[PDB]
């Protein structure tokens, strides 16, 4: 995991970030660049093109709540397990969601930074990051690990 | 790959134009930050910040691939002299290619804001997913 | 992409399979539930039990898409056209499941086919299924 | 992991297993089939053929260390992160090894464990192996999640 001077600046660049707007714009690339990912997700209504995707209200109001349990994770970067421990166990036994797909929306929220912010989420900035989005993806795998 | 996928990587790539050798260089840049590992396929490279040698690396990456793009429906005919250097000469792990490709797309995402659409976003990783799986076949 | 080598060790294979096809491709199904679970979930109106008779109709069904495939290895996409139909755009297939499958699929082969199975034949036929896997994962249309 | 039915027949099983001969194979059908893999072992010598590298004399002797390791874990299955903790340091803080590759040698073990066993290696028993490969995998991943 990450050390103090990656940690301070990791939280100081998502204190610019909004939380609405970023969520619904990740869950929806990812149902768009990965649509075999929209099976777990038949509820959410229609899901024909990338346009009615990426203005669905239940996806982006879905986006919203993952985000929020990322802020949250964010917040204890010291233990990413025990943080992340309870929705591990729902991906598993109620969703069956591969622990390779949390790399991709890990990567996916990573792209959405980066256009959201452009130079300013620097090089360093954004491999500071890729340890916490993959910290995270193996909080959500500890029932495969 | 789809004839809107063929159209959307042709676009994408056209708005990216004559920069492409700034960004090559950076999609390497952010690839031997962020995964210190691919750092190892490069020993006799001067890896430093802001290389003379990386940025003009990267320049060859975005012709190549400039190429790849003019190459849609001939990809494994085109790559051909890639493929014999990438797969029998320096035996790559896959792993790498999915990290240089998840690496060109930040770098286009952040420099090309308004054109980094969902529906070109899904096509530029399924071309880059196409390329990668030429480079890292042995078809001789 | 296949080599001309790893088209011509995929035909020969497949002819040393004759019509054994549906045999393997029903052992393929019946080792793949059972290995992985997860599985079974794409499958709920199955009948799952050891030996089921919808399994052994079906296995032949996913053995006669492959020995076609075989016959056009040149053109896997425009042959399996309706296959992206079902698998990709209608039934959201998760890829990692293709890998499992051909893996299920591979050692099946190998335990019927230990004189014929060489580790030469074995990289060409594990490029051959990752590569319809790739077709029938696919949005092409 | 497994149950206590589970152990049984799967300890049976690998007491029938010859050491030498199948380990020389899964090793050998790991450069063949999955190549990238032939540039951990440059000083092995001529990997340039199918036959050269089933026929590599260093490949073959190198491929019963791994399996000696492999049947060790076999004893202690229960604690397969504590075998492996010296093993999965090695690997990665050394050899540079992606962890996805190590769930490529547990599947190649099976196929040539089924080539040589052929009807006595059944679907059932294959499933209580697949995790015993999927435990020691995910062993020797473990300095990485
Ligand atoms: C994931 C990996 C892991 O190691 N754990 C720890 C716990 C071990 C998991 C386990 O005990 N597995 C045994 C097999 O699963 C049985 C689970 O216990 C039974 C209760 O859960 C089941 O109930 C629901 C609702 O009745 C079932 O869902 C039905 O409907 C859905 C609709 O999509 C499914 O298609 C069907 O499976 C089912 O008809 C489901 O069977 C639940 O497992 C991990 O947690
Ligand atoms: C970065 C990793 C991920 C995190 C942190 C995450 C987080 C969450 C959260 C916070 C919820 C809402 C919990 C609830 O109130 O029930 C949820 C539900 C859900 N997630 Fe994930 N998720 C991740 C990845 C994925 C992936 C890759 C998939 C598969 C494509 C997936 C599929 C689902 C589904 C189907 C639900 C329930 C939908 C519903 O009932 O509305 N998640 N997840
Ligand atoms: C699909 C993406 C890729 C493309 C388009 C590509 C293309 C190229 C090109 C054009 C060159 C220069 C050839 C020359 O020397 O004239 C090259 C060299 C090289 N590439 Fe790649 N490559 C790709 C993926 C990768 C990846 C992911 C790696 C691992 C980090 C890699 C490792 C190397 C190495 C070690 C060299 C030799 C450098 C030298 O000696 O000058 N390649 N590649
Ligand atoms: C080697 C790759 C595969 C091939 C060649 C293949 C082939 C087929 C064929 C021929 C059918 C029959 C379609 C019909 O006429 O009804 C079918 C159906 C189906 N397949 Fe696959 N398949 C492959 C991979 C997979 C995988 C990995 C899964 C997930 C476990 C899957 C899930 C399904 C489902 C849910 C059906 C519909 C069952 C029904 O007919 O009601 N396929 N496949
Ligand atoms: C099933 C998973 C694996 C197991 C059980 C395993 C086991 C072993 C063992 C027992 C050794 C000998 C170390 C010693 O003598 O102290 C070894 C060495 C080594 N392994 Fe692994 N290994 C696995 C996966 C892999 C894979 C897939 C690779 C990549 C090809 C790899 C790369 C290496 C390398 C480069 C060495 C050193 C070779 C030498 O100098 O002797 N490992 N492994
Ligand atoms: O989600
Ligand atoms: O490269
Ligand atoms: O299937
Ligand atoms: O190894």
């Amino acid at each position: 995991m990450l050390t103090a001077e990656e940690k301070a600046a990791v939280t100081a660049f998502w204190g610019k970030v909004k939380v609405d707007e970023v969520g619904g714009e990740a869950l929806g690339r990812l149902l768009v660049v990965y649509p075999w990912t929209q099976r777990f997700f038949e509820s959410f209504g229609d899901l024909s093109t990338a346009d009615a995707v990426m203005n669905n209200p239940k996806v982006k109001a879905h986006g919203k709540k993952v985000l929020d349990s990322f802020s949250n994770g964010m917040k204890h970067l010291d233990d990413l397990k025990g943080t992340f421990a309870a929705l591990s166990e729902l991906h598993c036994d109620k969703l069956h969601v591969d622990p390779e797909n949390f790399k991709l929306l890990g990567n996916v929220l990573v792209v959405v930074l980066a256009r959201n912010f452009g130079k300013e989420f620097t090089p360093v900035l954004q491999a500071d990051f890729q340890k916490v989005v993959a910290g995270v993806a193996n909080a959500l795998a500890h029932r495969y690990h | 790959l789809s004839a809107a996928d063929k159209g959307n990587v042709k676009a994408a790539w056209g708005k990216v134009g004559g920069h492409a050798a700034e960004y090559g260089a950076e999609a390497l840049e952010r690839m031997f930050l962020s995964f210190p590992t691919t750092k190892t396929y490069f020993p006799h490279f001067d890896l430093s910040h802001g290389s003379a040698q990386v940025k003009g690396h990267g320049a060859k990456v975005a012709a190549a691939l400039t190429k790849a793009v003019e190459h849609l429906d001939d990809l494994p005919g085109a790559l051909s002299e890639l493929s014999d250097l990438h797969a029998h000469k320096l035996r790559v792990d896959p792993v790498n290619f999915k990290l240089l490709s998840h690496s060109l797309l930040v770098t286009l995402a952040s420099h090309l804001p308004s054109d980094f659409t969902p529906a070109v976003h899904a096509s530029l990783d399924k071309f880059l997913a196409n390329v990668s799986t030429v480079l890292t076949s042995k078809y001789r």
